[PDB]
């Protein structure tokens, strides 16, 4: 059930022995070909499904060409054929209230999307060096982040300082140190402590939080 | 002890402060974002300097005076806080996109902790 | 048969390789005569059962086929194409060129010797007892085969099949080949006898029916199939035989990944490996190793219709292991280096843990306990206390964990622990769940395996409902047991304890009362010997030096300085092990000097009687401990001088360990 | 079963039914409905003699309203004929609660609560919360209770969980083992049922356990994500 299209007569067999001769059959495994097989369930993008239900799911069988491409938590977009398989109603007798038509997708060519791959031209890569020549752009980025809230420029520079990230140089034959940065807030209520916490997730660059 | 920055958000009441607030929420019921996400994700692929004897000479002086002023005042600080004091300036040079740890980065690192502690 | 049963004509045959192993006779004269034939003689005389047929003897054999301009097909081509097919045509080449009666074994001095010849002559005389079944070739081997690839500059000479690929990229055309993979070995099973040959006896004809062994499930045959005991009105009823059935070795293991070449995404996964021949009993849990071996999948033969469509669940089959990273026996030259240079009290103090600032007092308090020694051979039933335990307290910011635990990962048999995981109930051994094999085994924690060593603990406020029992039961001598509903057996207890209790919130207030943050009064003031502290006082000159201390390690990557030559840890380990083989006996003037010491210890402790700073009220349990560490320091610095000055080193340490709080 | 028709001391029971495609997905949970169909019998082989089970084969749901905005035109004709008469704000306060003596300040707070404001997805990342949430605290015998049953029938979607919190951790989400494939998926909630409308609870003195820690995230941003053993998904909420 992998040729994706033609429902051939299956071969309910693993390995044959003794073809029409008196020779003990030998098998060359270097010239025997293989392929892989991986199922993955896809939820619903839980913003455009209207508020009357929990997210649903279906599943998709892909092949070797785009395995290990799918980290759990990626805005993926697949395209394939729609396909049913399995005997519903005859393989057991009396068959009462048992669906026997599994939904499958035997597909191809996934793409990550963004709403890691952003190729830029010579133009924008030069302009970003051209504005790098200014000696103020650390301050402009602080004020151009949260377009709703006054002040807190000590907080505002900290977020962009944390989000971009500091390195950790691992010790050779020694324990590396902390190279992560971990900031904290506290405040009396309704003072925008949770405001700026939700919009770091929109520009997160594949950093999905709980 | 495993965290570094404990920002305590104030909510003090000043008649010019809240008046400025009142219109700015009102003006929004009706330098760009995608350039910003490119700039940081380009700056995760540039080299890391770590190396200038000038910047490391000034910060330890900057530590020692507050090392006299942490214990007789508000909050005791530890040796791992120095690993912040390299790390903030280390990322601050990553904003600069350069391979020389300058002097100017060490001034914003000290001044940011000074509001965080005082 | 029709419908695409024949294949295309392939140019790669086997008969062209079959005669090329016939010219693996005595011809390789570059590497005292035929060297691979020389190894053939040291097996037939029955002392070793593993030949090694490398690629080096193939490439040099192909090196001197650079001048014979004839058609010789490639060898490392086909043996990486289908590697498993390169052992069965191999053994059918050795038998025509094996010199059999080259050994001398009379009656004994060989396992299974007179009886196989009894069996062979019972089949040889029954080869002409008509006035017939030949041996399958698997019966008379008594040997195995092995392989070994190359990753040396011969690969950079002229041309791959032995790059250390990870498990992650391996699912492609690498199935049915020979690939090596590095990893970390886990889940070591045992060694069980597998089957390779069979012998059914029917006790009428005695014709032992042989068969090849297939996969892990098979079936015996009938009794009316033979040549003599069959074909009549009476047939001998078959059953098995043990001693006439040669059995092999077998052991299963699982691999993981190095956790440094894993990508940022998914978790690593396992893989199955097997053993054959005699590479067995040569792996261990925790071996940072690599195996080279050949690849094949296996059928599942169970519930194959509804489930198990064409799933494969392969393993790899092992061929070679290249393990890595492992007393007056050519090591005495470095024992003399401590004897000639001397310098016990200070250079060895700078030797262990030179990566801190100050604190030579506490780095000296530990090296005496890393040698220990038998306290007193008591003879009678007086099991005396040994192996004193030192605890620490205080809250520095210099990451106190990697101060102590770095000592533990270089000290002998000293196992690391923490608060989570092996708690005080799972500190000893217990019975748990296991896989489908033998369940209810006695899985342990730390103290049933780290006997007579170092129990380096942290996080003393963690899981204390079980831990507070757990610390007393080892400070109490010899009651490490499992008092469960399974058994009531009790094992030994001989291990030192090194504790580091963290304070209460913020700093321990020294102006406040002590024991505000340790919760065990009865474990401390009567059943320990010495304490310390890591209190932080503001001091300008030290901290800027401490500032240069921590900043120096970043611009460079090296930390050493201050005119100390760094010492290898094996040297002091040999020095400890040699010092542990002395055990001097004290004189009389030493016990004369401690009775006056204890009186002067008694009088001043009986002056304060206050709850301000001090602890203890001069127990003899402190008196016996100060005898314990003295002979310990008399063990490491043995010049046979157990005297007043040796114990003057001892009280020198108890006065500086005490009153660490008075600053 | 509609929980009003057979009271003696019993607990209600339940049935099962299927349908065809051109009448499916026409119901949301939490509605009054009526239905007409057959009472045939199937026999599942996954209990005594050969016994079978009951189920309904439905035919047509001539329901009441949905309580997805398509309807006829003469409905809106009178509505526009009423909305031009500018007496709506004062005439509702008499006509909403025909059983309530006055209480003019409170009554106006309920009609604005039922309809709400809007929602801005304004061209940046963040958002405003377009909703209002009221409280009624006071002496017993001032009709704060029985006023709340009155908003339940008049709402499009309403639930009524007003008592004792009802295990406030299991108010928002629940996961359990499964009879088939032994899995951990999401099933239950009081909020996910009640989107677009209004919930109503009480007793905010003697719940201290989890009732406050369950509504802090559920309110003010209306974006929960369960981090239990399976999924971590940000399901929408506009409660
Ligand atoms: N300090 C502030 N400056 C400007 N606007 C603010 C501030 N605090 C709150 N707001 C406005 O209030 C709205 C919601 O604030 P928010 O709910 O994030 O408070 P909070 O950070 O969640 O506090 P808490 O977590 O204690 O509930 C935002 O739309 C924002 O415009
Ligand atoms: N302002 C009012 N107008 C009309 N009826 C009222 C009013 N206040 C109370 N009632 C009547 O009280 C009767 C019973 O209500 P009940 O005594 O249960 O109120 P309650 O629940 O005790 O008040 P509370 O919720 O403050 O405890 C109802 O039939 C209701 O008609």
């Amino acid at each position: 059930a992998t040729t994706t299209l033609t429902t051939r007569i299956p071969t309910p067999a693993i390995y044959p022995t003794e073809d029409t001769e008196g020779n003990k059959l030998t098998t060359e495994y270097g010239y025997s070909t293989f392929i892989d097989h991986q199922r993955i369930t896809v939820q619903e993008m839980p913003e455009m499904a209207p508020a009357g239900q929990l997210p649903r799911s279906i599943d998709v069988i892909l092949d070797d060409d785009l395995v290990d491409k799918t980290k759990p938590g990626d805005r993926v977009n697949v395209v394939g054929v729609f396909k049913s398989l399995g005997a519903g109603g005859m393989n057991q007798s009396n068959s009462n209230t048992l669906i026997g038509f599994k939904t499958l997708i035997l597909g191809n060519t996934v793409y990550p999307l963004h709403a890691a791959r952003q190729m830029l031209t010579d133009f924008d890569i030069r302009n970003i060096n051209k504005l790098s020549k200014k000696k103020d752009i650390f301050d402009i980025l602080s004020q151009s982040l949260a377009p709703s809230i006054y002040g807190h420029d000590h907080i505002k520079k900290a977020i962009l300082l944390m989000l971009m990230g500091g390195v950790e140089k691992n010790l050779e034959n020694g324990s590396h140190l902390r190279g992560d940065i971990n900031i904290l807030m506290v405040g009396d209520p309704s003072t925008a402590k949770s405001q700026l916490l939700r919009f770091v997730l929109n520009t997160a660059s594949l950093a999905i939080a709980t | 002890s495993r965290f570094d920055l404990l920002f305590v958000v104030t909510d003090d009441i000043n008649e010019i402060r809240d008046r400025s607030i009142s219109e700015h929420v009102l003006r929004t019921h009706r330098v760009t974002i995608p350039f910003l996400r490119k700039y940081v994700q380009y700056a995760k692929e540039r080299v890391i300097p770590q190396l200038t004897q000038e910047a490391i000479n000034v910060i330890v002086k900057n530590y020692t005076d507050l090392r006299n002023d942490d214990n007789t005042k508000k909050s005791p600080i530890t040796a791992r806080t120095l690993e912040t004091l390299i790390r903030l300036a280390t990322a601050h040079a990553k904003v600069r996109l350069s391979k020389t740890v300058n002097k100017v980065d060490a001034k914003v690192a000290a001044n940011l902790l000074r509001f965080a502690l005082l | 048969m029709s419908a695409a049963l024949p294949s295309i004509q392939l140019p790669v045959d086997y008969n062209n390789l079959f005669n090329e192993i016939t010219d693996f006779l005595v011809t390789f004269k570059q590497d005292k005569g035929p060297k691979y034939m020389a190894m053939l003689q040291k097996v037939a005389n029955r002392e070793l059962n593993s030949v090694i047929i490398d690629l080096d003897d193939i490439l040099q054999y192909q090196n001197e086929k650079f001048l014979q301009g004839t058609q010789a097909d490639d060898l490392v081509s086909a043996i990486q194409q289908n590697a498993n097919h390169f052992t069965e045509l191999f053994c059918r080449a050795i038998d025509n060129n094996m010199p059999l009666p080259t050994k001398e074994i009379d009656y004994k001095d060989d396992v299974l010797d007179v009886i196989l010849n009894q069996r062979r002559l019972r089949n040889e005389r029954m080869l002409s007892d008509r006035t017939t079944e030949l041996f399958p070739p698997n019966l008379t081997r008594r040997y195995f085969l092995y392989f070994k690839p190359l990753s040396q500059n011969c690969a950079r000479r002229y041309r791959i099949s032995s790059k250390p690929l990870s498990v992650r990229q391996i699912k492609g055309d690498f199935l049915g080949q020979l690939i090596t993979v590095r990893g970390i070995i886990t889940r070591v099973s045992d060694v069980k006898p597998a089957v390779e040959v069979i012998a059914y006896t029917c006790d009428q004809c005695g014709y032992e029916v042989f068969q090849e062994v297939n996969s892990r499930t098979f079936t015996p045959l009938s009794e009316c199939t033979s040549e003599e005991c069959s074909q009549n009105q009476t047939k001998g009823q078959l059953f098995m035989s043990t001693r006439a059935s040669k059995f092999s070795a077998f052991q299963e293991c699982k691999i993981q990944e190095l956790s440094q070449q894993v990508p940022v995404g998914h978790i690593p996964r396992s893989l199955n490996i097997h053993v054959n021949g005699t590479l067995v009993r040569s792996l261990s849990p925790g071996d940072i190793v690599d195996v080279t071996g050949i690849f094949l999948p296996a059928p599942y033969t169970g519930f194959k219709a509804l489930k198990a469509g064409l799933l494969t669940e392969t393993y790899l089959e092992a061929q070679f292991v290249r393990q890595h990273k492992k007393l007056t026996s050519d090591v005495e030259e470095r024992v003399m280096e401590l004897i000639t240079s001397g310098d016990v009290y200070n250079r060895l103090a700078k030797s262990i843990a030179p990566e801190i600032y100050g604190n030579l007092d506490v780095k000296k308090a530990l090296l005496l306990l890393l040698v220990g020694g038998v306290d007193k051979r008591v003879g009678d039933g007086m099991k005396i206390r040994g192996d004193i335990n030192v605890c620490l307290m205080g809250d520095p910011g210099v990451a106190k964990s990697q101060l102590l635990k770095a000592i533990c990962k270089i000290s002998p048999r000293g196992v690391y622990t923490t608060g989570k995981g092996s708690s005080g109930v799972g500190l000893t051994a217990a019975v748990m769940k296991d896989p489908v094999t033998d369940e209810m085994i006695l899985e342990g924690g730390a103290l049933v395996l780290a006997d007579n060593g170092i129990c380096c603990i942290d996080e003393f406020d963690k899981m204390d409902e079980s831990d507070r029992t757990a610390i007393h039961e080892v400070m109490e001598q010899q009651t490490i047991s499992i008092s469960k509903a399974g058994i009531n057996t009790t094992l030994n207890a001989r291990t030192s304890i090194l504790a580091a209790a963290n304070p209460l919130y913020g700093r321990y207030n020294p102006r406040l009362s002590p024991l505000d943050n340790i919760n065990l009064p009865a474990a401390l003031l009567s059943r320990f010997d010495i304490l310390f502290l890591m209190l932080d006082i503001p001091s300008r000159d030290d901290d800027e030096k401490l500032a240069e201390h921590v900043t120096y390690v970043h611009m460079h990557n090296k930390q050493p300085d201050l005119d100390f030559t760094p010492v290898e840890p094996s040297k002091m380990r040999e020095y400890i092990a040699y010092a542990k083989t002395k055990r001097p006996v004290m004189s009389e003037a030493v016990n004369d000097y401690v009775v006056q010491a204890y009186i002067r210890l008694r009088q001043d402790s009986k002056r304060e009687m206050d709850s301000k700073f001090s602890f203890g009220q001069a127990t003899p349990r402190t008196l016996l401990g100060i005898i314990r560490l003295s002979q310990a320091l008399a063990k490491l610095r043995l010049a046979d001088m157990v005297d007043i000055d040796d114990v003057e080193e001892a009280l020198r340490l108890v006065r500086v360990s005490k009153e660490s709080l008075y600053q | 079963e509609i929980p009003e028709l057979v009271p003696v001391g019993e607990m209600p029971r339940n049935l099962t039914m299927t349908c065809d495609r051109y009448l499916t997905n026409k119901v949301i949970p939490g509605t009054r409905v009526t239905i007409v169909g057959i009472y045939s019998i199937y026999n599942s082989k996954n209990s005594g003699v050969a016994i079978r089970t009951p189920y309904i084969k439905i035919l047509g749901i001539q329901s009441d309203v949905e309580t997805v905005t398509m309807f006829t035109e003469e409905e809106e004709e009178e509505f526009l004929q009423l909305s031009r008469n500018p007496k709506l704000y004062e005439i509702l306060t008499n006509s909403i609660a025909p059983s309530i003596f006055g209480n003019e300040d409170i009554k106006k707070a309920i009609v604005c609560l039922l309809m709400g404001g809007s929602k801005k997805i304004l061209p940046d990342g963040m958002r405003l919360r377009g909703d209002i949430n009221v409280l009624l605290l006071g002496d017993p015998g001032t009709a704060k209770s029985q006023l709340l049953k009155f908003v339940e029938k008049v709402s499009p979607i309403a639930v009524y969980t007003s008592g004792k919190g009802s295990s406030a951790a299991g108010l928002t989400a629940s996961v359990q083992r499964d009879p088939m494939t032994r899995e951990f998926y999401l099933e239950g909630g009081a909020m996910v049922l009640a989107d677009g409308g209004v919930v109503c609870i009480d007793e905010f003195d003697k719940m201290r356990d989890e009732d406050r820690v369950a509504i802090h995230e559920a309110m003010e941003q209306q974006t929960i994500s369960i981090a239990k053993a399976g999924i971590t998904t940000v399901l929408n909420s506009r409660t």
